[PDB]
């Protein structure tokens, strides 16, 4: 009756420190459709994150792309924080280049 | 163009 | 060569929080071009691709009317579904619909689709003949008897063979710069030791369109399906897609592994290996 989201955190282009880019969190394979997704910069929630229109795959499971502009550095740590009815506590996935 | 067909369950 | 148009409806009830949300999106292949959201400040069918913006006020008004009618119909359908499954009015439920047409290179109908789900499970589907139905359970059988009595399949067939294909052709022409352009993957192999005698080889494909792709690892020319970690194809956000495939190999055996890449934008399948 319920399916937990798969989560990928990644950049739009290959990361180069000091160069502008897009940070993406793609959540997929979940059901039902209510989901909470935050992009984190050093543990803190990035504001004005945008996301795609709700759609679903051939197996009826939903997917969403959350994204924001960012400029990666060597020190800064980025992550995606996802909550869903299937999750007892928020799952956090760290961005790994 | 979307379907104009009504589908009442 | 071949193309598809697909509309996706999500109708979600939410007891205590107003009327069910209705969200519709339209796609040509892997390119979204319209959206409707009943939760918007002013709900309307709205452009999501540059080549659809040229359509005039009659198009957008007609589509908006159709979407509001559809939203009403599917709110009612959620109410009906409650009765069909002996369910209470306290829970949240979801109806999903996906429908559309596939055409070949010459623009002729390859086949039509109209499939619906309730709470994530198959509910009822139009068969490939576009004249009969497959119901998943006894409730859906009720719906089926209704649609047979009303010859709904005939109307759907008329839409899929007529308007669906015609407008798909039109969209393919207006957006030919993008909808009829395949972007091949940019590919490479990375190598990361995990221990003194094992290493990960990861085969990357980036910036490709459409999303359909095949990435496989072979060891000594044999497919390593069972041993390959394959991530789900993911959108980059610029219309293109990304995917990788990883295999854990014994140190010193890296050259026995080859990555094979198949994509529409490639004249021939690619073979690549780790290049230290």
């Amino acid at each position: 009756i319920q399916r937990t989201p798969k989560i990928q955190v990644y950049s739009r282009h290959p990361a180069e420190n000091g160069k502008s880019n897009f940070l993406n969190c793609y959540v997929s394979g979940f059901h039902p459709s209510d989901i909470e997704v935050d992009l984190l910069k050093n543990g803190e929630r990035i504001e004005k994150v945008e996301h795609s229109d709700l759609s679903f795959s051939k197996d009826w499971s939903f997917y969403l792309l959350y994204y924001t502009e960012f400029t990666p550095t060597e020190k800064d740590e980025y992550a995606c924080r996802v909550n869903h009815v299937t999750l007892s506590q928020p799952k956090i996935v760290k961005w790994d280049r | 163009l979307s379907s104009p067909v009504t589908k009442s369950w | 060569g071949s193309h598809s148009m697909r509309y996706f409806y999500t109708a979600m009830s939410r007891p205590g929080r107003g009327e069910p949300r209705f969200i519709a999106v339209g796609y040509v292949d892997d390119t979204q071009f319209v959206r409707f959201d009943s939760d918007a400040a002013s709900p309307r069918m709205a452009p999501r691709a540059p080549w659809i913006e040229q359509e005039g006020p009659e198009y957008w008004d007609g589509e908006t009317r159709n979407m509001k009618a559809s939203a009403q119909t599917y709110r009612e359908n959620l109410r009906i579904a409650l009765r069909y499954y002996n369910q209470s009015e306290a829970g949240s439920h979801i109806i999903q619909v996906m429908y559309g047409c596939d055409v070949g290179p010459d623009g002729r109908l390859l086949r039509g689709h109209d499939q619906s789900a309730y709470d994530g499970k198959d509910y009822i589907a139009l068969n490939e003949d576009l004249s009969s139905w497959t119901a998943a359970d006894t409730a859906a059988q009720i719906t089926q008897r209704k649609w047979e009595a009303a010859r709904v399949a005939e109307q759907l067939r008329a839409y899929l063979e007529g308007l669906c294909v015609e407008w798909l052709r039109r969209y393919l022409e207006n957006g030919k710069e993008t909808l009829q352009r395949a972007d091949p993957p940019k590919t490479h192999v990375t190598h990361h030791p995990i221990s003194d005698h094992e290493a990960t080889l990861r085969c990357w494909a980036l910036g490709f369109y459409p999303a359909e792709i095949t990435l496989t690892w072979q060891r000594d020319g044999e497919d390593q399906t069972q041993d390959t970690e394959l991530v789900e194809t993911r959108p980059a956000g610029d219309r293109t897609f990304q995917k990788w495939a990883a295999v854990v190999v014994p140190s010193g055996e890296e050259q026995r592994y080859t990555c094979h890449v198949q994509h529409e934008g490639l004249p021939k399948p690619l073979t690549l290996r780790w290049e230290p």
